């Protein structure tokens, strides 16, 4: 059962979807595994959380808030659906290749940070040294009238 | 250090307030309506128990704490439930205890003769890790914790007949456990009683019979043997038969102190005059931890129904309920005055009496032990590891800790907060919001620090209510005991500290059918409500247990809090299976002291086996992580940060000359006593020797210049306070008691005011 | 009484009906057993809050909202409501021989849980013995430049 | 004196239906006996939070949202103002001789329900027993796999 | 990752701006370091906040609002986010010789302004010694009548 | 700097008044000290509450509440904008020659309201003896019949 706080704006976002599309009506289907007919997959809406979480995956345009609002509300669907929903993502084939080549490089970067203090305190110093001299002779100019 | 609005609770410290903890999200409680008082006087709360190292190897049954290993290892681990873990562990006693062959097969084995009896010369030795490998494959489970529990039950009872190697030990963690029992925590309590019942049975096996035929006559068969291991395997089994559930228990004793707690329970459902006169419910009803525990339940559960007879059956099921507490627990009966003695109080008060910010905080005792320790492998792909300790590293340590655990006080630190408040104030009083409440709890911080946590999150889980997903279990469901044991502490001060307690019902949007809420009656002689209430009649009748605390008076806290070292150095010849690595660190540091002697920079390296008295660099050294410490420096650092930054927002906009020499005045006062804190602290046993060899880095780096030699007289003193107090900074922040940004924010704070200037000007005479 | 509240949003999509159409009215009138005229109707409304719960529930399409915020603020009503509000569901002929044929599946699944830890664990291990050797490689690789 | 949250919708509500008709206008004069002026009603609404509740009981189509939060905001009113807005229902002269007639019926419901349990646990036990067989026969499928 | 508050804000401003020009999606691809694909860059908004303030300083006609918000709810990233948010001004090449010419009016300032009080009191002052003779006539005469 | 909570409601006001007229750009650049680009007064506006509350008292249809919410969240800003966003009142010829003849009035004036009691209580009285005689019957009149 999902509660009725969650459901007042879950269902007729869903709703809208599908009178906006009936091609997606299919997709959630098969990816639930409920019957075809709007009516079914709209009772397993209502009556099951996670399966109204991952319509609101299928679809993200307008459930977008829907599906915040059951993120809010229940955790352990967030849990089980962070676990459901998993697309594994391309990776180049020269990638780990790619990222040997930068070994050499990082190693500099942290022996410079280890000194100079935090990272920002690397970009700091890196902007006053590539900023320009006027600004060291204004620094100068205002220490000479005798400001600090 | 939690800030929060006493005003806008909800907003402000949702994870605290009542109105979370009877399912109210929105602000929406009432006032006292409806009402009926009630007057508690006792709590189920736990000892002073902290975590400590158990071993198992050996031929010893400890009853309770083989229960604590299976409360361990159903809630630490992962698994579902205590419940479950004991009904798994009675089918597999079951299993194993009417099963003949089994008690035949597994003494064959470490006896070495089927069929003939054995001579009382010809007596051997099998180890305890021999036989445990062979009852994994005679008797198989899934849990090793039973294996562990047959193995030494079998060892035991062949111990004095000399067939076992007393050789070998072996030690895991226990853990920490809390201090105010949930609803879950009780049915656990009902389930181990039940639990150590089973296991002292096993424990009184004597085999005195058996040695002493064996004595007499000079052998015996090993039918003997197997039949007296089976006789007593089946009067464990038959102790372990016909039982309640504690669900069922727990729920039902619960539900019929919420419907004679209620003041609008039905007539129709209502407990008649035999079971109310049952003895002991006249103690079930003023006790405390039972009240936020049936909160708890009905939170959860949502309503409560009855199973029971409630006539015969339920007035003897609470007497089962009574003794299962009642036994030696972690879970003791005891006044509510006794509980949370280390709370203390104070406030900031204006002209009329008002309080303008109030502070609650933990007293503590600063702990100053630590260790240090290698790992040494066993085999490789093997985590089976044991961990060597190491004398004159830890001794060293603690030799530098303990006189930094003379000057971190916690009295000092609100006593400071309330010289900033007294010192900063105006001459107005306070209308327009309510007194802040800032709550110093060491606590928090030490647990972020001992699990590895961000403290955004445990900040989080207070301030909006709820806890994140996104971490993993063994972080977060030490989060949310945490946060009920501290909602839990809060209103066993409130209502030890205002006794006048009257139980209201909440029923105005009513998702349940009845759950209960406290309101407190407490006098003020005040005018302009602090939070938001109505003060009329002279005294408040106040719902939350936070806004009580904001009308009290200054309490001193009778008791320190004590947290223990864990114990590497009495069993250091078992080997450790327990994470070793979460609580332990990497130890290695890099320092270095600069100087102008005329124009010319001088820099002089420190590593940190030059301080510990080594010659080498080892690297497998680990140490014992001292996160109390770390947590008492953090809550001094961030207040002292904090004082100041609102003296620099007050002094701008003072607009008054006495007010304002006096905010001067504090400042200068506050970062010399700073100063002269860390130069205390430089002149240790790290400090003293990171001073006699960055002089001497020095020294030798002046060999080309020729120089004259300076007056010697404050010339000498000048160098030497510098060189004392960059000393004091390394060692702290050697040590992992400190972090370099907050080094270097302490540093620039102390630059920025001349401290060791107006210190010197007080080491001349005019 | 009906709760004020809900009768702000419960009479107006009510009457709305009615004025879409009045065969509801007649449907409404024989479902609940009151006068068929609008006034008698709407005084059993907002008289009974069961009464209220049955009529927002014979008008679905746009009393839906209206219907959940009753059930939000009336939990006492939920279970009379549910027990009057009940249908059986058509079950399917071939429906518990198919299931039976799966003991042999869920058997095999139960036991690998009861090994790895929960479901979720079952889950991320599939998916993990499932993943490609390319994100194995690319651990291995930060672990050798000196990153845990 | 009325409360301005209630006032702020009452009264464009009542200058609403002048501005309607100004029948209702007499009405009110003739109802509550103040003098035949839209002044004088208007001042009198403000000055009689009962005067208030009045005249939104004699407008009926858009006063009733400010007759609710009127309701709401306002405790004390609900007793003395149910008293003085009181009109006879038309009772039929078949109705208690119609009514006579059904004590057979009702004892033996009454005598049911209190065996069973609750009216609620008579309709439950009452569709348990309509239901279908093959609902008894899933139930014992999924006992004997070993689920409960 | 993003505070949905902030990220119901934030992707529907990226929304419009990809909708109403496809250069600042180079723009931003080039600036970040992310994928040039719109689907890339708003996930790593989604997945990022460092990234989602990058994106909202580079897009600034209807970012200002999301930038603003997620100022005020990420309290932590507005260092390191202004570090890497710096441009360097231009300097005028007559401005610090501009400068050494108001050493002898801001000197003369200052004295007066230690010998009056404030920076304040000295303002005051050079106003009311400014002010019309009419004003202290008023003064006058008001202390005349017997007003203080 | 300025606040986030003032800056959201604040710069776009600015960013109004200059789309509305350009005439105003060079008023705010006089009155400040900026360049007439409108990027240089924003830069200002940005960095300087003094500068942002000069601006929105320069322009003051459209900006009176971002004004007003900045004098809201910043006190310290006030006493100086005061100091600073002056302009003199212009004063009568005959406005103290005619403030003269007021002695003999305002003197009687306030000698009445000390034995009166307080202003109120003299304008209360002024009032009851300025009333009709019709009062003083009917309150007469409701004595004679014992209503107190």
């Amino acid at each position: 059962m999902l509660l009725p706080v969650v459901a007042r704006a879950a269902v007729p976002a869903i709703e809208s979807a599908i009178a906006a599309t009936p091609g997606l009506v299919s997709r959630i289907a098969a990816a639930i595994g409920s019957k075809v007919s709007p009516s079914a997959i709209l009772a397993a809406v209502k009556s099951n959380p996670v399966v109204a979480g991952l319509t609101l995956a299928q679809i993200g345009s307008t459930g977008y808030d829907a599906y915040q609002q059951l993120l809010e509300n229940h955790p352990e669907v967030a849990e089980m659906l962070k676990d459901l929903s998993f697309k594994a993502d391309e990776i180049q084939p020269d990638f780990i290749g790619n990222l040997g080549q930068y070994r050499e490089e990082l190693e500099l970067v942290e022996d410079a940070a280890r000194f100079v203090g935090g990272m920002s305190n690397l970009i700091r110093l890196r902007q006053a040294l590539e900023l320009d001299i006027k600004y060291y002779g204004l620094k100068m100019q205002l220490n000479d009238m005798g400001y600090r | 250090m939690f800030n929060l609005k006493v005003k806008d609770l909800n907003g402000s410290a949702r994870g605290l307030t009542q109105a979370f903890a009877i399912g109210e999200l929105k602000n929406q409680l009432s006032v006292g309506a409806l009402q009926l008082p009630l007057q508690f006087t006792r709590t189920f709360s736990a000892s002073m128990t902290s975590e400590l190292l158990w071993e198992v190897g050996k031929g010893n049954i400890d009853p309770v704490m083989y229960a604590r290993l299976f409360f361990q290892y159903a809630q630490a681990g992962g698994a579902l439930s205590v419940d479950e873990l004991v009904n798994q562990f009675t089918e597999y006693h079951q299993s194993t205890a009417c099963n003949p062959e089994i008690w035949r097969k597994l003494t064959a084995y470490i006896t070495g003769s089927s069929n003939r009896a054995i001579k009382a010369d010809a007596v051997g030795k099998v180890p305890p890790t021999a036989i445990l490998e062979q009852l994994r494959t005679l008797a198989p489970s899934e849990h090793e914790l039973f294996h562990h529990i047959t193995t030494d039950f079998v060892c035991h009872v062949l111990s004095p007949l000399g067939f076992i190697l007393p050789d070998a030990a072996y030690v895991y963690r226990v853990g920490r456990t809390a201090t105010y029992p949930n609803f879950y925590a009780l049915v656990d309590c009902v389930r181990a009683s039940d639990l150590r019942r089973m296991l002292t049975a096993l424990s009184s096996v004597d085999s005195k019979m058996l040695q002493a035929t064996f004595k007499a006559k000079g052998a015996l068969a090993p039918a003997l043997i197997s039949q007296h291991l089976a006789n007593a395997a089946t009067t464990a089994f038959e102790r372990s038969r016909g039982n309640f559930d504690a669900n069922a228990v727990v729920s039902s004793v619960l539900t019929i102190l919420g419907r004679l707690w209620s003041p609008s329970t039905p007539k129709e459902l209502d407990p008649s005059a035999r079971l109310r006169n049952t003895n002991g419910i006249d103690q079930l009803r003023s006790n405390l931890a039972l009240f936020i525990a049936y909160q708890d339940m009905v939170k959860q559960r949502g309503r409560a129904e009855v199973i029971f007879s409630d006539e015969e059956l339920s007035s003897t099921i609470i007497p089962w309920f009574i003794e299962a507490m009642s036994e030696v627990s972690p879970f003791k009966l005891r006044p509510i005055n006794e509980t949370t003695s280390y709370i203390g109080q104070t406030s900031a008060i204006d002209h009329m009496g008002q309080p303008s910010h109030v502070v609650v905080y933990e007293d503590w005792q600063f702990a100053k032990e630590i260790t240090a320790f290698t790992p040494v492998k066993l085999a490789n792909n093997s985590n089976q590891r044991f961990l060597d300790v190491e004398p004159g590293i830890s001794d060293r340590m603690s030799a530098t800790l303990a006189p930094i655990g003379n000057t971190f006080a916690v009295s000092a630190f609100v006593k400071n907060r309330t010289a900033v408040y007294e010192a900063v104030s105006q001459r107005g009083t306070v209308n327009s919001n309510g007194a802040e409440m800032t709550l110093g709890f060491p606590s928090v911080v030490e647990r972020d620090y001992a699990l590895d946590r961000d403290p955004m999150v445990a900040i989080a889980a207070l301030r909006t209510g709820i806890v994140d997903e996104s971490l993993e279990a063994r972080a977060s469901n030490d989060l949310k005991r945490s946060m009920f044991n501290y909602y839990a502490a809060v209103m066993h001060y409130a209502v030890a500290h205002n006794p006048e307690v009257v139980v209201s019902e909440h029923q105005g949007v009513a998702a349940e059918q009845g759950s209960l809420y406290l309101v407190w009656n407490v006098r003020t002689e005040l005018r302009i409500p602090v939070g938001y209430n109505a003060i009329e009649g002279g005294s408040i009748r106040t719902p939350e247990p936070l806004e009580a605390i904001a009308y009290n008076k200054p309490i001193q806290p009778s008791e320190v809090l004590q947290a223990k070292v864990l114990d590497l150095a009495n069993h250091t010849t078992s080997i450790h299976i327990w994470p070793w690595h979460e609580a332990s660190t990497e130890f290695a540091y890099e320092d270095a002291y600069s100087v102008t002697i005329r124009n010319k920079r001088y820099t002089a390296e420190v590593k940190e086996f030059e301080l510990l008295g080594l010659g080498q660099r080892r690297e497998r050294v680990r140490i014992l992580k001292p996160t109390v410490a770390h947590a008492i420096i953090q809550m001094w650092y961030s207040w002292f940060v904090e004082d100041d930054r609102t003296l620099a927002a007050a002094r701008r906009t003072s607009r008054d000359d006495a007010e304002k020499l006096a905010i001067d005045g504090r400042r200068m006062q506050n970062a010399v006593t700073l100063l002269r804190k860390i130069e205390m602290i430089g002149t240790t046993g790290i400090g003293a020797s990171a001073v006699h060899l960055a002089q001497s880095r020095i020294v030798d780096q002046m060999a080309g210049r020729g120089l004259i030699d300076d007056s010697s007289d404050l010339h000498v003193g000048i160098n030497r306070h510098r060189i004392r107090i960059w000393a004091g900074l390394a060692v702290l922040q050697m040590m992992g008691l400190l972090s370099r940004s907050e080094a270097e924010a302490l540093t620039k704070v102390l630059g920025d005011s001349n401290a060791l200037g107006m210190v010197v000007a007080t080491t001349d005479i005019d």
